[PDB]
Order: C-alpha cells, then sequence, then structure tokens
C-alpha cells in the first residue's frame, strides 16, 4: 500500500 | 537480579483504519504472557512504567517534533490520518503520544534501576518502537527514539560522556539512532540489518558499511548490512564473533542498550530471515560479558507474535543467568563481514 516499512 | 518493565496501557496505540497492521497492540501482551508461561516473570524484579517528560524527550528531539506528536492527542480521525501520512510509515491514534511516552519512561526507569544498583540487567517490553525516529520526525512505526533517549538519560544521571553501546539487531537499520549519535564518540552504535543495496526499508545508503561516523564520532558507527541471502544464526553469530564483540570490548561501554527487534526471527512477515530463539539467546549471553553485565534489552520491531514471544523470552532467560541452549555462512554474509572489517580496521585495533 506504498507504506515504506511494510512494502505494501 | 533482572528487572522487567511492562505496562498494558502501551496497547492503546492502535491503527483505526487497518486492524491488521503488523505493529499490533498484542505484540507486547503476547511477549508478557509468554514470560509468565515460562515462569520468567516471577523471577524478575518488576520495574514500574512511567511517562517520559517533555524535557526528557528534548534530550534527542526538537521541540517542534515533540509539540506536533503531543498535539495528536486531541485530533479528530481525519486529522490523525493526515498527520500520520506526512511521515514515512506512521499511523497515529489519540493514545499514541501517551504510549510513546510510556515506552521511553519505562526504559528510563530500567536504566535507572541498573545504574543505581537495584538490578544487574533488565528487559523492557514496550511499544511503539523507537529506532527509526529522528530528531525532527517520526518514521517507521516510531515516534520518539526510546533507545537513543535512554542513552542520554543514562548519561544524565552518571557522567555526561558515559560510554554507552547500542546494539541494534532489529532487521531494519536504526536510521534515527545512527543520525542522533553520528558525531558522538560517547555512544557507539552497532546495527546489523537487512540492506539489499537500499531496496529494504528504510531504503537509504545511510545504512551501508562505509558510514562509520563523523567528526569526533568517526569510527563510532558500525553498520553491518546484509545482501542477497536469507540470513540466520550462523551469520549473526559470525558478525558478533568478528565485529560486534571485538569492537565492543575495545570500546569498553559502561552500559549496553539492545535495540532488540525480533523481526530477523524465523517466521517474521517483514524480515524474511531465520534467526532462532536459541540464536537470540546466544547473542544476549555474549553481550552480558560487557559493561559488568549492565544490559538493558529494549523491544523494537518483530511482527510474528509467536516468534517474538519465544525469542524475547529466551533473551530474558539469559539475563536471569540460565545456561545458553545448544554451519558455514552464506557467501554474501562473508562479503558483508569482510566489508565492515575493512571499513573499521582504521579505527579498532582489535580488527587488524
Ligand atoms: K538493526
Ligand atoms: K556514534
Ligand atoms: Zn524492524
Amino acid at each position: 500500500x506504498x507504506d515504506x516499512x511494510f512494502x505494501k | 537480579i533482572t528487572g522487567l518493565v511492562y505496562d498494558q496501557r502501551m496497547m492503546l496505540h492502535h491503527n483505526m483504519w487497518d486492524s491488521h497492521h503488523p505493529e499490533l497492540p498484542q505484540r507486547i501482551s503476547r511477549i508478557f504472557s509468554r514470560h509468565e508461561e515460562l515462569r520468567l516473570l516471577s523471577r524478575c524484579h518488576r520495574i514500574p512504567a512511567r511517562l517520559a517528560t517533555e524535557e526528557e524527550l528534548a534530550l534527542c528531539h526538537s521541540s517542534k517534533h515533540i509539540s506536533i506528536i503531543k498535539s495528536s492527542e486531541h485530533m479528530k480521525p481525519r486529522d490523525l490520518n493526515r498527520l500520520g501520512d506526512e511521515y514515512n510509515s506512521i499511523f497515529i491514534s489519540n493514545e499514541s503520544y501517551t504510549c510513546a511516552l510510556l515506552a521511553a519512561g519505562s526504559c528510563f526507569n530500567s536504566a535507572q534501576a541498573i545504574l543505581t544498583g537495584q538490578v544487574r540487567n533488565a528487559v523492557a517490553i514496550v511499544r511503539p518502537p523507537g529506532h527509526h525516529a529522528e530528531k525532527d520526525t517520526a518514521c517507521g512505526f516510531c515516534f520518539f527514539n526510546t533507545a537513543a533517549l535512554t542513552a542520554r538519560y543514562a548519561q544524565s544521571i552518571t557522567r555526561e560522556s558515559l560510554r554507552v553501546l547500542i546494539v541494534d539487531w532489529d532487521v531494519h537499520h536504526g536510521n534515527g539512532t545512527q543520525h542522533i549519535f553520528e558525531e558522538d564518540d560517547s555512544v557507539l552504535y552497532i546495527s546489523l540489518h537487512r540492506y539489499e543495496d537500499g531496496a529494504f526499508f528504510p531504503n537509504s545508503e545511510d545504512a551501508n558499511y562505509d558510514k562509520v561516523g563523523l567528526g569526533k564520532g568517526r569510527g563510532y558507527n558500525v553498520n553491518i548490512p546484509w545482501n542477497g541471502g536469507k540470513m540466520g544464526d550462523p551469520e549473526y553469530m559470525a558478525a558478533f564473533h568478528h565485529l560486534v564483540m571485538p569492537i565492543a570490548r575495545e570500546f569498553a561501554p559502561e552500559l549496553v542498550l539492545v535495540s532488540a527487534g525480533f523481526d530477523a526471527a524465523r517466521g517474521d512477515p517483514l524480515g524474511g530471515f531465520q534467526v532462532t530463539p536459541e540464536g537470540y539467546a546466544h547473542l544476549t549471553h555474549q553481550l552480558m560479558s560487557l559493561a559488568a553485565g549492565r544490559v538493558l534489552i529494549i523491544l523494537e520491531g518483530g511482527y510474528n507474535l509467536t516468534s517474538i514471544s519465544e525469542s524475547m523470552s529466551m533473551c530474558t532467560s539469559m539475563l536471569l543467568g540460565d545456561s545458553p541452549p545448544s554451519t558455514p555462512l552464506k557467501t554474501s554474509a562473508t562479503v558483508s563481514i569482510n566489508n565492515v572489517l575493512r571499513a573499521h580496521a582504521p579505527f579498532w585495533s582489535s580488527l587488524r
């Protein structure tokens, strides 16, 4: 989801 | 005596839009429960949690950053979403600021308990995590840099230049900790982290092995980056053998803080690595040979509830004095270790 740490 | 701090109130920080976000309230309650089940809790001295003060947050953070996070306590959901989205990988609820204060204050009380001689070592089961938080901004699930603040707090009750070692074995680079201490020779920062030449969060070349510190801090920043391999116990044991422990012995810290994320653990949905609970026990046991045993283990990341509960419990077992429990390296891990040795041999005679 474009969240840097989750890669999602 | 081993100290332990845990407060259920740190569960109140939550993601109101995505209940399956991996930085779950039950991360800390699951770890705490496993300590109870393994009969480790009753062997520890319980240290009370407390709120950090804003003056204490200013040891590492700007007044603007403190006031912005503080203001989120009173925001409506639309404004919490907007504010959180201004940062890299942050969600905020009205309870977030309080929980971040409790995480930091709990670690201050633990460091105080060690440095006043009430306990020899301690474990802090806290959230939200801290090591990505910068002087001026929140980042990567972190609001305030708990471990960095604890080092400064320790210095504030003993000696301004007290030598503190921070070992950050969370699978992500602690960009905030590195930056806060990058020009400082009183705080040695050693990070092991997945790197993948910048493809892995926090996605910056600041995490590479050639970033060794600046000014009087040159040599006092040690990055051990992993590339091209599912690393595990052999690689972490080798990094401790060749790098972490020789450098730490030469530095001779008076206090060891572990930024103890457990997302390099077997089973972690983000890390992709396979360090075992026995592996973490051996890492802890090695660190206990430093600083006359003055070691404080601070929860950072780690997102498989079973993995973090078994892994952190193994660490506490080692702090309590239990016997440690019972392979060639990936070739790219050898490359990484040799790169760090070449980068740091100018500064540490133990590496020559
Ligand atoms: K790390
Ligand atoms: K440093
Ligand atoms: Zn992490």
